[PDB]
């Protein structure tokens, strides 16, 4: 869910925690099973 | 107590921290083990 382009000043969403180590892995697995059905992204998508 | 196993690891990037220490101890402190990884890129420098 991370596009190859990234805004500089970053945010704080738990979305930025998925599929990363160092956390209570339970939590990342929970977020992952909760997001797959949705449509989520991050960073630039289109430039009109 | 690992006797004869060959661990195929692929992504080499996401393994939280435990299995790192476990894999290392079992390559040590083990009888006949093998940890292959057929996706690591390395520049070889061969000399005698």
């Amino acid at each position: 869910a991370i596009l190859p382009t990234i805004p500089t000043t970053t945010g704080v969403s738990p979305l930025l925690r998925i599929d990363t180590r160092t956390e209570p892995i339970w939590y990342n697995d929970a977020i992952k099973t909760l997001i797959t059905n949705l449509t989520i992204q991050y960073g630039k998508i289109k430039t009109v | 107590d690992i006797k004869n196993v060959n661990f195929q690891i692929d992504i080499t990037g996401i393994w939280p921290e435990y299995v790192i220490t476990l894999l290392l101890r079992a390559i040590n402190n083990g009888f006949n083990t093998y940890v292959s990884m057929p996706n690591i890129l390395y520049k070889p420098t061969i000399t005698a």
